[PDB]
Protein backbone atom coordinates (compact mmCIF):
# COMPACT_ATOMS: atom_id res chain seq x y z
CA UNK A 1 0.00 0.00 0.00
CA UNK A 2 1.19 3.54 -0.88
CA UNK A 3 0.64 7.02 0.46
CA UNK A 4 0.01 10.59 -0.96
CA UNK A 5 0.93 12.87 1.99
CA UNK A 6 0.10 16.62 2.10
CA UNK A 7 2.50 19.28 3.62
CA UNK A 8 -0.67 21.14 4.93
CA UNK A 9 -4.29 22.11 4.12
CA UNK A 10 -4.33 25.92 4.23
CA UNK A 11 -7.68 26.34 2.47
CA UNK A 12 -10.97 24.60 3.06
CA UNK A 13 -11.51 22.03 0.32
CA UNK A 14 -13.44 18.90 -0.64
CA UNK A 15 -10.85 16.23 -1.54
CA UNK A 16 -11.72 13.32 -3.81
CA UNK A 17 -9.68 10.14 -4.02
CA UNK A 18 -11.08 7.93 -6.79
CA UNK A 19 -14.85 7.58 -6.10
CA UNK A 20 -14.50 8.72 -2.45
CA UNK A 21 -14.58 12.24 -1.06
CA UNK A 22 -14.25 14.09 2.22
CA UNK A 23 -14.18 17.67 3.43
CA UNK A 24 -11.11 19.33 5.00
CA UNK A 25 -11.44 22.56 6.99
CA UNK A 26 -9.21 25.63 6.63
CA UNK A 27 -5.90 24.95 8.45
CA UNK A 28 -7.12 21.52 9.69
CA UNK A 29 -4.26 19.13 10.67
CA UNK A 30 -4.62 17.03 7.52
CA UNK A 31 -1.53 15.41 6.06
CA UNK A 32 -2.77 13.05 3.38
CA UNK A 33 -4.17 9.73 2.28
CA UNK A 34 -2.72 6.31 3.15
CA UNK A 35 -3.46 2.65 2.23
CA UNK A 36 -3.97 3.50 -1.50
CA UNK A 37 -4.34 0.19 -3.40
CA UNK A 38 -1.35 -0.66 -5.51
CA UNK A 39 -2.05 -1.87 -9.03
CA UNK A 40 -4.46 0.76 -10.33
CA UNK A 41 -4.22 4.29 -11.52
CA UNK A 42 -5.79 6.75 -9.10
CA UNK A 43 -7.05 10.32 -9.19
CA UNK A 44 -6.89 12.84 -6.35
CA UNK A 45 -9.16 15.79 -6.92
CA UNK A 46 -10.18 19.05 -5.41
CA UNK A 47 -13.02 21.50 -5.16
CA UNK A 48 -12.35 24.58 -3.13
CA UNK A 49 -14.95 25.45 -0.53
CA UNK A 50 -14.84 29.19 -1.27
CA UNK A 51 -14.87 28.83 -5.06
CA UNK A 52 -16.40 25.75 -6.55
CA UNK A 53 -15.12 27.04 -9.92
CA UNK A 54 -12.44 24.80 -11.35
CA UNK A 55 -12.67 21.27 -10.08
CA UNK A 56 -9.12 20.00 -10.74
CA UNK A 57 -6.99 16.98 -9.92
CA UNK A 58 -4.14 14.61 -10.68
CA UNK A 59 -3.99 11.15 -12.22
CA UNK A 60 -1.10 9.14 -10.84
CA UNK A 61 0.25 5.66 -10.16
CA UNK A 62 2.20 5.08 -6.92
CA UNK A 63 4.36 2.49 -8.69
CA UNK A 64 5.91 5.30 -10.75
CA UNK A 65 7.25 7.51 -7.95
CA UNK A 66 6.65 9.09 -4.58
CA UNK A 67 4.05 11.88 -4.96
CA UNK A 68 2.73 14.42 -2.35
CA UNK A 69 0.48 17.56 -2.44
CA UNK A 70 1.51 21.08 -1.17
CA UNK A 71 -0.74 24.15 -1.49
CA UNK A 72 0.72 26.96 -3.68
CA UNK A 73 -0.62 30.31 -2.40
CA UNK A 74 0.55 32.08 -5.56
CA UNK A 75 -1.35 29.98 -8.07
CA UNK A 76 -4.02 29.19 -5.48
CA UNK A 77 -4.18 25.47 -5.81
CA UNK A 78 -3.12 22.18 -4.36
CA UNK A 79 -0.24 20.93 -6.55
CA UNK A 80 1.09 17.40 -6.89
CA UNK A 81 4.84 17.07 -6.81
CA UNK A 82 7.32 14.18 -6.96
CA UNK A 83 9.79 13.64 -4.05
CA UNK A 84 12.92 11.93 -5.53
CA UNK A 85 14.65 11.56 -2.09
CA UNK A 86 13.10 8.26 -1.03
CA UNK A 87 14.54 8.20 2.52
CA UNK A 88 13.18 11.75 3.15
CA UNK A 89 9.76 10.81 1.72
CA UNK A 90 9.49 7.68 3.94
CA UNK A 91 10.36 9.65 7.15
CA UNK A 92 7.81 12.46 6.45
CA UNK A 93 5.14 9.76 5.79
CA UNK A 94 6.07 7.61 8.87
CA UNK A 95 5.86 10.84 11.05
CA UNK A 96 2.38 11.63 9.54
CA UNK A 97 1.35 7.95 10.02
CA UNK A 98 2.49 7.88 13.67
CA UNK A 99 0.59 11.07 14.51
CA UNK A 100 -2.53 9.63 12.76
CA UNK A 101 -2.88 12.71 10.54
CA UNK A 102 -3.93 10.78 7.42
CA UNK A 103 -7.22 9.38 6.14
CA UNK A 104 -7.30 5.78 4.99
CA UNK A 105 -8.40 4.92 1.47
CA UNK A 106 -11.75 3.39 2.50
CA UNK A 107 -11.90 0.36 0.24
CA UNK A 108 -14.38 -2.35 1.18
CA UNK A 109 -12.87 -5.78 0.61
CA UNK A 110 -15.89 -6.97 -1.41
CA UNK A 111 -15.77 -3.87 -3.56
CA UNK A 112 -14.36 -4.09 -7.08
CA UNK A 113 -15.82 -0.72 -8.19
CA UNK A 114 -12.53 1.08 -8.88
CA UNK A 115 -11.03 -1.88 -10.75
CA UNK A 116 -14.21 -2.09 -12.83
CA UNK A 117 -13.97 1.59 -13.71
CA UNK A 118 -10.25 1.57 -14.54
CA UNK A 119 -9.72 -1.98 -15.92
CA UNK A 120 -8.16 -0.74 -19.17
CA UNK A 121 -6.78 2.62 -17.97
CA UNK A 122 -2.97 2.88 -17.96
CA UNK A 123 -0.82 5.80 -16.83
CA UNK A 124 1.24 5.70 -20.00
CA UNK A 125 -1.89 6.19 -22.08
CA UNK A 126 -3.10 9.00 -19.79
CA UNK A 127 0.24 10.78 -20.29
CA UNK A 128 -0.29 10.81 -24.07
CA UNK A 129 -3.77 12.29 -23.76
CA UNK A 130 -2.48 14.86 -21.19
CA UNK A 131 0.91 16.08 -22.43
CA UNK A 132 3.20 17.43 -19.66
CA UNK A 133 6.21 15.21 -20.08
CA UNK A 134 8.25 16.51 -17.12
CA UNK A 135 5.81 15.03 -14.57
CA UNK A 136 4.88 11.37 -14.01
CA UNK A 137 1.36 12.43 -12.99
CA UNK A 138 -1.27 14.28 -15.07
CA UNK A 139 -3.33 17.37 -14.25
CA UNK A 140 -6.93 17.62 -15.50
CA UNK A 141 -9.60 20.23 -14.69
CA UNK A 142 -13.20 21.25 -15.36
CA UNK A 143 -12.35 23.68 -18.17
CA UNK A 144 -9.70 21.94 -20.29
CA UNK A 145 -10.83 21.63 -23.89
CA UNK A 146 -10.18 18.74 -26.24
CA UNK A 147 -8.23 18.88 -29.48
CA UNK A 148 -11.49 18.32 -31.39
CA UNK A 149 -13.18 21.10 -29.41
CA UNK A 150 -10.31 23.47 -30.28
CA UNK A 151 -10.71 22.68 -34.01
CA UNK A 152 -14.33 23.91 -34.07
CA UNK A 153 -7.32 27.40 -27.60
CA UNK A 154 -3.95 26.90 -25.85
CA UNK A 155 -2.79 23.53 -27.25
CA UNK A 156 -0.45 22.88 -24.30
CA UNK A 157 -3.46 22.61 -21.96
CA UNK A 158 -5.71 20.41 -24.12
CA UNK A 159 -7.03 16.86 -23.78
CA UNK A 160 -5.66 14.98 -26.80
CA UNK A 161 -8.42 12.41 -27.12
CA UNK A 162 -8.66 10.55 -30.44
CA UNK A 163 -10.83 12.63 -32.77
CA UNK A 164 -14.00 10.81 -33.83
CA UNK A 165 -16.21 12.46 -36.44
CA UNK A 166 -18.87 10.47 -38.28
CA UNK A 167 -19.05 12.92 -41.21
CA UNK A 168 -15.36 13.13 -42.04
CA UNK A 169 -13.24 11.66 -44.80
CA UNK A 170 -11.58 9.46 -42.18
CA UNK A 171 -14.89 7.81 -41.33
CA UNK A 172 -16.17 7.40 -44.91
CA UNK A 173 -14.45 5.55 -47.75
CA UNK A 174 -14.93 7.22 -51.14
CA UNK A 175 -17.49 5.08 -52.97
CA UNK A 176 -18.83 3.51 -49.75
CA UNK A 177 -20.67 6.62 -48.55
CA UNK A 178 -24.02 5.06 -47.65
CA UNK A 179 -22.48 1.85 -46.44
CA UNK A 180 -19.95 3.47 -44.11
CA UNK A 181 -22.32 6.16 -42.80
CA UNK A 182 -25.08 3.70 -41.86
CA UNK A 183 -22.69 0.95 -40.67
CA UNK A 184 -19.61 2.29 -38.89
CA UNK A 185 -17.78 -1.10 -38.81
CA UNK A 186 -15.07 0.13 -41.23
CA UNK A 187 -14.36 3.21 -39.13
CA UNK A 188 -14.42 1.19 -35.87
CA UNK A 189 -12.43 -1.87 -36.90
CA UNK A 190 -9.98 -0.66 -39.57
CA UNK A 191 -9.40 3.05 -38.87
CA UNK A 192 -9.74 3.08 -35.09
CA UNK A 193 -8.94 -0.37 -33.66
CA UNK A 194 -6.45 -1.70 -36.20
CA UNK A 195 -5.13 1.73 -37.22
CA UNK A 196 -5.00 4.09 -34.24
CA UNK A 197 -5.63 2.21 -31.00
CA UNK A 198 -3.97 -1.06 -32.09
CA UNK A 199 -6.37 -3.06 -29.90
CA UNK A 200 -9.64 -2.86 -28.02
CA UNK A 201 -7.92 -2.58 -24.63
CA UNK A 202 -6.47 0.84 -25.57
CA UNK A 203 -9.86 1.92 -26.99
CA UNK A 204 -11.63 0.97 -23.76
CA UNK A 205 -8.90 2.67 -21.71
CA UNK A 206 -9.55 6.00 -23.43
CA UNK A 207 -13.32 5.48 -23.12
CA UNK A 208 -13.01 4.79 -19.35
CA UNK A 209 -10.65 7.77 -18.85
CA UNK A 210 -13.08 10.04 -20.72
CA UNK A 211 -15.97 8.97 -18.49
CA UNK A 212 -13.94 9.47 -15.31
CA UNK A 213 -12.87 13.01 -16.35
CA UNK A 214 -16.50 13.79 -17.19
CA UNK A 215 -17.74 12.52 -13.83
CA UNK A 216 -15.02 13.79 -11.49
CA UNK A 217 -14.37 17.22 -13.10
CA UNK A 218 -17.57 17.92 -15.03
CA UNK A 219 -15.34 18.14 -18.10
CA UNK A 220 -17.73 18.58 -20.99
CA UNK A 221 -15.39 17.56 -23.84
CA UNK A 222 -14.62 14.38 -21.99
CA UNK A 223 -18.34 13.60 -21.82
CA UNK A 224 -18.54 14.23 -25.58
CA UNK A 225 -15.67 11.76 -26.13
CA UNK A 226 -17.18 9.04 -23.92
CA UNK A 227 -20.48 9.19 -25.78
CA UNK A 228 -18.77 9.26 -29.20
CA UNK A 229 -16.77 6.12 -28.42
CA UNK A 230 -19.91 4.33 -27.22
CA UNK A 231 -21.90 5.37 -30.29
CA UNK A 232 -19.12 4.27 -32.65
CA UNK A 233 -19.30 0.71 -31.29
CA UNK A 234 -23.09 0.56 -31.08
CA UNK A 235 -23.45 1.93 -34.64
CA UNK A 236 -21.23 -0.83 -36.09
CA UNK A 237 -22.87 -4.02 -37.36
CA UNK A 238 -19.65 -6.05 -37.02
CA UNK A 239 -18.00 -5.97 -33.60
CA UNK A 240 -15.95 -8.79 -32.06
CA UNK A 241 -18.13 -10.69 -29.59
CA UNK A 242 -15.70 -10.22 -26.71
CA UNK A 243 -15.79 -6.46 -27.29
CA UNK A 244 -19.56 -6.22 -26.87
CA UNK A 245 -19.51 -8.35 -23.72
CA UNK A 246 -16.76 -6.19 -22.25
CA UNK A 247 -18.51 -2.94 -23.27
CA UNK A 248 -21.66 -4.04 -21.42
CA UNK A 249 -19.62 -4.58 -18.24
CA UNK A 250 -17.77 -1.29 -18.63
CA UNK A 251 -20.93 0.73 -19.15
CA UNK A 252 -22.84 -1.06 -16.39
CA UNK A 253 -20.30 -0.03 -13.75
CA UNK A 254 -20.13 3.56 -15.10
CA UNK A 255 -23.91 3.97 -14.90
CA UNK A 256 -23.93 2.29 -11.47
CA UNK A 257 -21.35 4.77 -10.14
CA UNK A 258 -22.75 7.97 -11.70
CA UNK A 259 -24.33 10.27 -9.09
CA UNK A 260 -28.08 10.07 -9.59
CA UNK A 261 -28.32 13.87 -9.43
CA UNK A 262 -25.80 14.49 -12.25
CA UNK A 263 -27.65 12.28 -14.73
CA UNK A 264 -29.26 15.28 -16.43
CA UNK A 265 -25.87 16.72 -17.42
CA UNK A 266 -23.66 13.65 -17.81
CA UNK A 267 -25.97 11.50 -20.00
CA UNK A 268 -26.87 12.26 -23.63
CA UNK A 269 -30.46 11.15 -24.27
CA UNK A 270 -30.01 10.82 -28.04
CA UNK A 271 -26.94 8.63 -27.82
CA UNK A 272 -28.34 6.33 -25.15
CA UNK A 273 -31.75 5.86 -26.73
CA UNK A 274 -30.05 5.23 -30.08
CA UNK A 275 -27.54 2.81 -28.55
CA UNK A 276 -29.98 0.83 -26.40
CA UNK A 277 -33.07 0.78 -28.63
CA UNK A 278 -32.23 1.56 -32.31
CA UNK A 279 -28.60 0.56 -33.01
CA UNK A 280 -27.11 -2.62 -34.40
CA UNK A 281 -26.07 -3.52 -30.86
CA UNK A 282 -29.45 -2.68 -29.25
CA UNK A 283 -29.69 -6.28 -27.99
CA UNK A 284 -26.05 -6.73 -26.98
CA UNK A 285 -26.01 -4.56 -23.82
CA UNK A 286 -28.35 -6.48 -21.52
CA UNK A 287 -26.78 -5.46 -18.21
CA UNK A 288 -26.41 -1.81 -19.17
CA UNK A 289 -29.95 -1.69 -20.54
CA UNK A 290 -31.32 -3.15 -17.30
CA UNK A 291 -29.54 -0.72 -14.97
CA UNK A 292 -30.35 2.26 -17.22
CA UNK A 293 -34.06 1.32 -17.27
CA UNK A 294 -34.27 0.83 -13.50
CA UNK A 295 -32.13 3.82 -12.50
CA UNK A 296 -32.81 6.44 -15.22
CA UNK A 297 -36.12 5.48 -16.88
CA UNK A 298 -36.87 9.18 -17.49
CA UNK A 299 -33.96 9.62 -19.90
CA UNK A 300 -35.62 6.87 -21.94
CA UNK B 1 -28.09 27.80 -42.57
CA UNK B 2 -31.70 27.22 -43.62
CA UNK B 3 -33.15 29.33 -46.44
CA UNK B 4 -36.46 31.13 -45.92
CA UNK B 5 -38.48 34.25 -46.78
CA UNK B 6 -36.02 36.52 -44.95
CA UNK B 7 -33.17 35.79 -47.39
CA UNK B 8 -35.20 35.13 -50.56
CA UNK B 9 -33.26 37.52 -52.80
CA UNK B 10 -30.15 35.44 -52.09
CA UNK B 11 -31.49 32.99 -54.67
CA UNK B 12 -30.93 35.51 -57.49
CA UNK B 13 -27.51 36.90 -56.52
CA UNK B 14 -24.38 35.99 -58.50
CA UNK B 15 -23.24 33.05 -56.32
CA UNK B 16 -23.96 29.84 -58.24
CA UNK B 17 -26.54 27.71 -56.44
CA UNK B 18 -28.72 24.70 -57.11
CA UNK B 19 -31.96 23.41 -55.65
CA UNK B 20 -32.14 19.62 -55.37
CA UNK B 21 -35.55 17.94 -55.11
CA UNK B 22 -35.67 14.17 -54.67
CA UNK B 23 -39.42 13.68 -54.45
CA UNK B 24 -39.68 12.02 -57.90
CA UNK B 25 -36.61 9.79 -57.62
CA UNK B 26 -38.31 6.62 -56.30
CA UNK B 27 -41.81 6.34 -57.78
CA UNK B 28 -44.13 3.35 -57.43
CA UNK B 29 -47.60 2.04 -58.12
CA UNK B 30 -49.21 -0.11 -55.40
CA UNK B 31 -51.40 -3.02 -56.49
CA UNK B 32 -52.93 -6.25 -55.19
CA UNK B 33 -51.24 -9.57 -56.01
CA UNK B 34 -53.01 -12.73 -57.12
CA UNK B 35 -52.85 -14.03 -53.56
CA UNK B 36 -54.42 -10.82 -52.24
CA UNK B 37 -51.21 -9.32 -50.90
CA UNK B 38 -49.95 -5.89 -51.93
CA UNK B 39 -46.88 -5.27 -54.06
CA UNK B 40 -45.18 -2.19 -55.48
CA UNK B 41 -44.01 -1.69 -59.07
CA UNK B 42 -41.45 1.04 -59.63
CA UNK B 43 -41.60 3.41 -62.59
CA UNK B 44 -38.91 5.68 -63.94
CA UNK B 45 -38.08 8.69 -61.83
CA UNK B 46 -35.91 11.77 -61.92
CA UNK B 47 -33.75 14.08 -59.82
CA UNK B 48 -34.80 17.74 -60.22
CA UNK B 49 -31.64 19.87 -59.89
CA UNK B 50 -32.31 23.52 -60.75
CA UNK B 51 -30.27 26.76 -60.93
CA UNK B 52 -32.92 29.35 -59.87
CA UNK B 53 -31.03 32.23 -61.42
CA UNK B 54 -30.46 30.87 -64.93
CA UNK B 55 -33.29 28.34 -65.16
CA UNK B 56 -30.87 25.56 -66.10
CA UNK B 57 -32.38 22.23 -65.09
CA UNK B 58 -30.24 19.11 -64.80
CA UNK B 59 -32.82 16.31 -65.02
CA UNK B 60 -31.17 12.99 -64.13
CA UNK B 61 -33.52 10.23 -65.17
CA UNK B 62 -33.56 7.37 -62.66
CA UNK B 63 -34.32 4.20 -64.57
CA UNK B 64 -36.13 1.40 -62.70
CA UNK B 65 -33.16 -0.91 -63.22
CA UNK B 66 -31.24 0.95 -60.50
CA UNK B 67 -33.62 -0.56 -57.91
CA UNK B 68 -33.23 -4.17 -59.07
CA UNK B 69 -32.40 -6.46 -56.17
CA UNK B 70 -31.94 -3.58 -53.77
CA UNK B 71 -33.50 -3.28 -50.30
CA UNK B 72 -34.86 -0.30 -48.33
CA UNK B 73 -35.50 1.63 -51.51
CA UNK B 74 -36.79 4.82 -49.92
CA UNK B 75 -33.49 5.13 -47.99
CA UNK B 76 -31.38 4.13 -50.96
CA UNK B 77 -33.15 6.73 -53.10
CA UNK B 78 -31.76 9.54 -50.93
CA UNK B 79 -28.20 8.18 -51.22
CA UNK B 80 -28.53 7.60 -54.98
CA UNK B 81 -29.75 11.23 -55.29
CA UNK B 82 -26.73 12.45 -53.30
CA UNK B 83 -24.41 10.23 -55.40
CA UNK B 84 -25.79 11.66 -58.66
CA UNK B 85 -25.64 15.30 -57.47
CA UNK B 86 -22.05 14.77 -56.35
CA UNK B 87 -21.21 13.24 -59.75
CA UNK B 88 -22.85 16.24 -61.52
CA UNK B 89 -20.82 18.73 -59.49
CA UNK B 90 -17.61 16.82 -60.27
CA UNK B 91 -18.55 16.86 -63.99
CA UNK B 92 -18.89 20.64 -64.06
CA UNK B 93 -15.92 22.94 -64.65
CA UNK B 94 -14.71 24.59 -61.45
CA UNK B 95 -16.11 27.98 -62.39
CA UNK B 96 -19.53 26.35 -62.92
CA UNK B 97 -19.69 24.38 -59.66
CA UNK B 98 -22.23 25.66 -57.13
CA UNK B 99 -21.25 27.45 -53.98
CA UNK B 100 -24.44 26.21 -52.25
CA UNK B 101 -26.83 23.30 -52.77
CA UNK B 102 -30.29 23.76 -51.23
CA UNK B 103 -32.24 20.51 -50.64
CA UNK B 104 -36.02 20.72 -50.54
CA UNK B 105 -36.34 17.90 -47.96
CA UNK B 106 -34.25 17.77 -44.79
CA UNK B 107 -33.68 14.03 -45.09
CA UNK B 108 -31.32 14.78 -48.03
CA UNK B 109 -28.94 16.78 -45.79
CA UNK B 110 -26.76 13.98 -44.39
CA UNK B 111 -26.64 11.90 -47.62
CA UNK B 112 -25.55 14.91 -49.62
CA UNK B 113 -23.11 16.16 -46.95
CA UNK B 114 -21.43 12.74 -46.83
CA UNK B 115 -21.17 12.51 -50.65
CA UNK B 116 -19.77 16.05 -50.83
CA UNK B 117 -17.03 15.66 -48.17
CA UNK B 118 -14.48 16.35 -50.94
CA UNK B 119 -16.11 19.81 -51.39
CA UNK B 120 -15.86 21.35 -47.91
CA UNK B 121 -16.50 24.83 -49.33
CA UNK B 122 -19.88 23.94 -50.88
CA UNK B 123 -22.61 24.68 -48.36
CA UNK B 124 -25.42 22.13 -48.09
CA UNK B 125 -28.55 23.87 -46.81
CA UNK B 126 -32.21 23.09 -46.12
CA UNK B 127 -35.02 25.54 -46.87
CA UNK B 128 -38.13 26.57 -44.97
CA UNK B 129 -39.79 27.31 -48.34
CA UNK B 130 -42.44 24.78 -49.46
CA UNK B 131 -41.48 24.45 -53.07
CA UNK B 132 -43.74 22.63 -55.53
CA UNK B 133 -40.98 20.87 -57.48
CA UNK B 134 -42.73 17.49 -57.10
CA UNK B 135 -45.05 18.74 -59.83
CA UNK B 136 -42.21 18.67 -62.40
CA UNK B 137 -43.67 15.49 -63.79
CA UNK B 138 -46.80 17.50 -64.69
CA UNK B 139 -44.75 19.27 -67.38
CA UNK B 140 -45.52 17.12 -70.38
CA UNK B 141 -42.13 17.18 -72.08
CA UNK B 142 -40.34 16.32 -68.79
CA UNK B 143 -42.76 13.51 -67.98
CA UNK B 144 -42.37 12.16 -71.56
CA UNK B 145 -38.58 11.94 -71.45
CA UNK B 146 -38.61 10.25 -68.04
CA UNK B 147 -41.13 7.56 -69.00
CA UNK B 148 -39.57 6.83 -72.40
CA UNK B 149 -36.05 6.32 -70.95
CA UNK B 150 -34.70 2.77 -71.26
CA UNK B 151 -31.43 3.49 -69.42
CA UNK B 152 -30.07 6.11 -67.03
CA UNK B 153 -29.78 9.45 -68.79
CA UNK B 154 -29.18 13.15 -68.04
CA UNK B 155 -31.32 15.65 -69.97
CA UNK B 156 -30.72 19.42 -69.79
CA UNK B 157 -33.55 21.95 -70.00
CA UNK B 158 -34.07 25.64 -69.38
CA UNK B 159 -37.21 25.61 -67.23
CA UNK B 160 -37.74 29.33 -67.95
CA UNK B 161 -37.81 28.98 -71.77
CA UNK B 162 -36.90 32.50 -73.02
CA UNK B 163 -38.45 34.42 -70.13
CA UNK B 164 -35.20 35.96 -68.92
CA UNK B 165 -35.08 37.97 -72.19
CA UNK B 166 -37.98 39.97 -70.75
CA UNK B 167 -38.19 39.43 -66.94
CA UNK B 168 -35.80 39.09 -64.03
CA UNK B 169 -34.90 35.76 -62.46
CA UNK B 170 -36.85 36.75 -59.34
CA UNK B 171 -39.99 37.13 -61.45
CA UNK B 172 -39.23 34.03 -63.51
CA UNK B 173 -38.86 31.91 -60.35
CA UNK B 174 -42.09 33.34 -58.95
CA UNK B 175 -43.88 32.44 -62.21
CA UNK B 176 -42.41 28.96 -62.15
CA UNK B 177 -43.43 28.28 -58.56
CA UNK B 178 -46.93 29.60 -59.21
CA UNK B 179 -47.32 27.40 -62.29
CA UNK B 180 -46.00 24.35 -60.44
CA UNK B 181 -48.10 25.05 -57.35
CA UNK B 182 -51.18 25.19 -59.62
CA UNK B 183 -50.24 21.97 -61.44
CA UNK B 184 -49.74 20.32 -58.03
CA UNK B 185 -53.08 21.47 -56.63
CA UNK B 186 -55.30 20.81 -59.69
CA UNK B 187 -53.34 19.43 -62.62
CA UNK B 188 -56.29 19.10 -65.02
CA UNK B 189 -57.47 22.68 -64.60
CA UNK B 190 -53.93 24.06 -64.70
CA UNK B 191 -53.22 22.31 -68.01
CA UNK B 192 -56.62 23.53 -69.23
CA UNK B 193 -55.61 27.13 -68.45
CA UNK B 194 -52.23 26.67 -70.20
CA UNK B 195 -53.65 25.13 -73.46
CA UNK B 196 -57.05 26.99 -73.39
CA UNK B 197 -56.16 29.09 -76.49
CA UNK B 198 -54.95 27.02 -79.56
CA UNK B 199 -53.50 30.25 -81.15
CA UNK B 200 -50.71 30.27 -78.46
CA UNK B 201 -48.40 27.22 -78.98
CA UNK B 202 -45.41 25.65 -77.17
CA UNK B 203 -42.27 26.01 -79.34
CA UNK B 204 -40.46 22.77 -80.14
CA UNK B 205 -37.50 24.00 -78.08
CA UNK B 206 -39.61 25.17 -75.07
CA UNK B 207 -41.61 23.68 -72.20
CA UNK B 208 -44.35 26.28 -71.76
CA UNK B 209 -46.51 28.20 -74.25
CA UNK B 210 -45.35 31.37 -76.02
CA UNK B 211 -47.45 33.91 -74.11
CA UNK B 212 -47.06 37.62 -74.58
CA UNK B 213 -46.48 39.79 -71.54
CA UNK B 214 -50.18 40.63 -71.30
CA UNK B 215 -51.25 37.00 -71.74
CA UNK B 216 -48.84 35.91 -68.99
CA UNK B 217 -50.54 38.36 -66.61
CA UNK B 218 -53.88 36.81 -67.53
CA UNK B 219 -52.47 33.29 -67.11
CA UNK B 220 -50.89 34.09 -63.74
CA UNK B 221 -54.20 35.56 -62.54
CA UNK B 222 -56.05 32.40 -63.57
CA UNK B 223 -53.49 30.23 -61.79
CA UNK B 224 -53.94 32.20 -58.57
CA UNK B 225 -57.73 31.92 -58.99
CA UNK B 226 -57.24 28.15 -59.35
CA UNK B 227 -55.19 27.86 -56.15
CA UNK B 228 -57.69 29.94 -54.21
CA UNK B 229 -60.61 28.03 -55.72
CA UNK B 230 -59.00 24.73 -54.61
CA UNK B 231 -58.20 26.13 -51.18
CA UNK B 232 -61.89 26.96 -50.80
CA UNK B 233 -63.08 23.59 -52.06
CA UNK B 234 -60.62 21.91 -49.67
CA UNK B 235 -61.58 23.74 -46.47
CA UNK B 236 -65.22 24.59 -47.37
CA UNK B 237 -64.69 28.36 -47.55
N1 LIG C 1 8.87 20.04 0.40
C1 LIG C 1 8.92 19.18 1.68
C2 LIG C 1 8.11 17.95 1.46
C3 LIG C 1 6.91 17.78 2.11
C4 LIG C 1 6.17 16.63 1.87
N2 LIG C 1 4.90 16.44 2.54
O1 LIG C 1 4.52 17.26 3.32
O2 LIG C 1 4.26 15.47 2.27
C5 LIG C 1 6.63 15.64 0.99
C6 LIG C 1 7.81 15.80 0.35
C7 LIG C 1 8.59 16.97 0.55
O3 LIG C 1 9.68 17.14 -0.05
Amino acid sequence: MNTVPFTSAPIEVTIGIDQYSFNVKENQPFHGIKDIPIGHVHVIHFQHADNSSMRYGYWFDCRMGNFYIQYDPKDGLYKMMEERDGAKFENIVHNFKERQMMVSYPKIDEDDTWYNLTEFVQMDKIRKIVRKDENQFSYVDSSMTTVQENELSDPAHSLNYTVINFKSREAIRPGHEMEDFLDKSYYLNTVMLQGIFKNSSNYFGELQFAFLNAMFFGNYGSSLQWHAMIELICSSATVPKHMLDKLDEILYYQIKTLPEQYSDILLNERVWNICLYSSFQKNSLHNTEKIMENKYPELL
Amino acid sequence: GAMNSSNYAELFNNDIKLFVDDTNVYRVTVHKTFEGNVATKAINGCIFTLNPKTGHLFLKIIHTSVWAGQKRLSQLAKWKTAEEVSALVRSLPKEEQPKQIIVTRKAMLDPLEVHMLDFPNIAIRPTELRLPFSAAMSIDKLSDVVMKATEPQMVLFNIYDDWLDRISSYTAFSRLTLLLRALKTNEESAKMILLSDPTITIKSYHLWPSFTDEQWITIESQMRDLILTEYGRKYNV
